RNA sequence: GUGAGGGGAGUGAAAUAGAUCCUGAAACCGCAUGCAUACAAGCAGUGGGAGCACCUUCGUGGUGUGACUGCGUACCUUUUG
RNA sequence: GCUAAAACUAUGUGCCGAAGCUGCGGAUGUAUACUUUGUAUACGUGGUAGGGGAGCGUUCUGUAAGCCGAUGAAGGUGUGU
RNA sequence: GGGAAGCCUACCUCAAGAUAAGAUUUCCCUAGGACUUUAUGUCCUCUAAAGAGCCGUUCGAGACUAGGACGUUGAUAGGUU
């Protein structure tokens, strides 16, 4: 029985949050909130809300115990993207890409 | 399906040493390229090694006709430019017999993995002595 | 009457991509690259399915072969001592006793070279 | 210059093969018992047993 | 004991109870086919090899029934040429029983 | 973070009908399991074929994979080609 | 790789070798005779530009105030045939 | 037998991914159960060696690396004399 939590719509891409998300796959919350608690990336405080997100959900919600809990799954997706325009030199034009992404965590005993 | 493969697990290799004293290289080396591959035996299949172990010994003293002692020619190329390098039967057979016999026989067998697999069960020595008497190899007069 | 040609172009595109399974990159993924890919495959199997008969004559006459000159005879030899001693048992079935019986393969090749003789 | 091909999904992936993040060295202070990065004051200002803040 | 056996153009080698198919023939399911034109008869250490046939031999099969092999896709195209055609393929057998093998 | 977002609760026939919300395809991008893969050269398949995993009417069976091997230089157009 | 050849000349006996020919099974076109037949026999069935013949599916109108459908239509996604 | 600034050696540097993966010296690890898939077998408990790395002070070594020295049993860097 694993307890989930989604962070959707985060303002950063898929590509870099998942960067972040292999380090803790699959190890004990305590580990994995000392790497995120230390990591210097953006991506991390992001993927620490979303860790601390289904702790909470775990405890209140089912009534697990902190001790026993890992992230037994872990997956980044891509979101939608804004589109913008870059004025580039002689009259050209390119589109910009800005890209989101959507963060799952489950945690299990 | 009635007409069956070898399965390797099956397979038995055999142990047979060789004298080279006096025998030609091309007429040696196609018996030892047959036994090799496994042609000689009713369960042979072309994608599986059923060959035998073939040890030769008295290498340095095979012999070739005519005056190929002196003219035939072996070449290699360092990939460097200008980098083509000769040498003659008369000097390799000095020098590093085992290579005659490892080229001789190597022109011979299929170019591919399964001929990679297949030599390396030809053993090569200058000497009359093996170090393979653990696998009693038996004397093979061809 | 317009006609919507959804449905059915749909339908054909994913038997194409159904038949392609397997392959490697956007043979398996991408329709055009999946339907060059499937007229390829089926090229082949018609070649091949002559190809086949010739490659398992070749293997029955090798292992023909090793079993008469474990008997002291060459295949040539052996079949035509087989056709002058009017045997009319075929290449399949010699080599899967050949193979499989090694008694009957020295009868077979001992018949061979007494109707040479 | 630009490519004459574009390149597959796996060369792609093969080439980010050595992409991945490692962890910082962390390290329990012993004076204070709570992780702190190793060689580095913690986060309360504390380091070898000397504090800083008052 | 194994025998071999002329059918439908090919040869087979059969032992008593194998089941195999051969091409389609006339023959009702369940009535019994009589193979009186044996090449070869092996029962231990003795072999009788047909000058064309071993005399008096018998081999005696079941017809089990009457089936079609998996289809097979035939495409022919010629590149560059504006040409292509396809058509499909499952090809008749029938399956039998072998019950009585006597040399 | 009195944010965004989510987990419960509740409404509803239905919430994976939850607000750019009927259905929800493809390109494209993740995670999980099974097998293969770090001594071997090319349109990537095709005809053979060992082993392994799951299932099984226990097999001359089904599903996935595919060591090793014969053959094999995309498609369209325009052209004597 | 090959030298009383695995080279050249002459002679002989075997064998390999194609989608050619034969064997077994199946389809289709034309004609003769069976004086409906759907039947046997004989001869055919590589194809660009082209010519001829026969069909599959899609949307709409009548048949249809019929027939199927919340005990689940269309559409989507698998499996079997 | 003699016979050239030419060939193989000889001189310098690299070199066992030489998958044929070579050699020598020295060092380290000597615990219990259950079960069946009876085997370098699968799960529990115990154990964590010789060494290697992370980190830090740095370099006549350096794009990042890699390589060299040192980390209180200390002169590795700065300062001080
Ligand atoms: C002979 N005339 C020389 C010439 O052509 N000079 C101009 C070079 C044009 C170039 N070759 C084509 C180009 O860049 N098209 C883009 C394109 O349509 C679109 O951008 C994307 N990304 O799709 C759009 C964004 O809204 O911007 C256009 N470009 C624009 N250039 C503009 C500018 O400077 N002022 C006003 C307005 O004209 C702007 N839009
Ligand atoms: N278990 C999980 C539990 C988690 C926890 N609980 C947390 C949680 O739960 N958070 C909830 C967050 C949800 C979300 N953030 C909130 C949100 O979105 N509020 C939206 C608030 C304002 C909203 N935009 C206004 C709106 O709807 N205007 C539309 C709009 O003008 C137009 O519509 C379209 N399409 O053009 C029009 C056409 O009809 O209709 C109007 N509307 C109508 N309504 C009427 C109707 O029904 N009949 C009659 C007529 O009056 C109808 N018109």
């Amino acid at each position: 029985m694993e307890v989930t939590a989604k962070l959707r719509g985060a303002a950063i891409s898929a590509q870099k949050a998942r960067l972040v998300a292999d380090l803790i796959r699959g190890k004990s919350v305590a580990h994995a909130l000392n790497i995120l608690n230390f990591s210097n990336k953006k991506a991390a405080v992001l993927v620490k809300k979303a860790l601390e997100s289904a702790i909470a959900n775990a405890e209140h919600n089912n009534s697990l115990d902190v001790d026993d809990l890992k992230v037994s799954t872990i997956y980044v997706d891509e979101g939608m993207s804004l589109k913008r325009i870059m004025p580039r030199a002689k009259g050209r034009a390119d589109r910009i890409t800005k890209r989101t992404c959507h963060i799952t965590v489950k945690v299990g005993v | 399906m009635k007409t069956l493969s070898a399965k390797p697990a099956e397979v038995q290799h055999d142990w047979f040493v060789v004298d080279a004293t006096g025998k030609t290289l091309g007429r040696l080396a196609t018996e030892i390229a047959r036994r090799l591959r496994g042609k000689h035996k009713t369960s042979y299949t072309p994608h599986v090694d059923t060959g035998d172990y073939i040890i030769v010994i008295n290498a340095e003293q095979v012999q070739v006709t005519g005056n190929k002692a002196l003219d035939k020619k072996y070449y290699r190329h360092t990939e460097f430019p200008g980098g083509l390098k000769e040498t003659n039967f008369e000097k390799l057979v000095a020098h590093k017999p085992e290579e005659i016999f490892e080229r001789a026989v190597k022109g011979m067998l299929p170019k591919g993995p399964l001929g990679y697999a297949m030599i390396k069960k030809m053993k090569v020595y200058a000497g009359s002595e093996h170090p393979h008497a653990a696998q009693q190899p038996q004397v093979l007069d061809i | 009457a317009r006609v919507k040609r959804g449905v059915v172009a749909h339908r054909r595109h994913k038997k194409i991509l159904a038949r392609a399974k397997g392959y490697y990159g956007a043979r398996s993924r991408v329709y055009r690259v999946a339907f060059q890919a499937v007229i390829k495959a089926g090229q082949y199997a018609y070649r091949d399915r002559r190809q086949k008969k010739r490659q398992f004559r070749a293997l029955w006459i090798a292992r023909i072969n090793a079993g008469a000159r474990q008997n002291g005879l060459s295949y040539s030899r052996m079949i035509d001592g087989l056709k002058k001693a009017q045997v009319i048992i075929d290449r399949r079935v010699l080599a899967d006793i050949a193979m499989h019986d090694a008694v009957a393969f020295a009868a077979l090749a001992e018949k061979a070279k007494g109707a040479l003789a | 210059a630009v490519q004459q091909n574009r390149k597959s999904r796996s060369r792609r992936d093969m080439r980010r093969s050595h992409d991945a993040l490692t962890e910082n060295a962390l390290t329990v202070d012993q004076a204070t018992g709570e992780t702190h990065r190793r060689h580095h004051v913690t986060k309360d200002g504390f380091y070898r047993g000397r504090q800083l803040f008052a | 004991m194994y025998a071999v056996i002329q059918s439908g153009g090919k040869q087979h080698r059969v032992v008593e109870g194998e089941t195999l198919k051969v091409e389609l023939l006339k023959a009702e399911s369940g009535a019994t086919i009589t193979f009186d034109d044996v090449l070869m008869v092996v029962n231990g250490d003795n072999i009788q090899i047909g000058a064309p046939v071993v005399a008096g031999a018998k081999v005696t099969a079941e017809v089990i029934g009457h089936g079609r092999h998996d289809k097979i896709r035939i495409i022919k195209m010629r590149r560059r040429k504006h040409y292509r055609k396809q058509q499909g393929h499952r090809q008749w057998f029938t399956e039998l029983k072998i019950t009585g093998i006597s040399g």
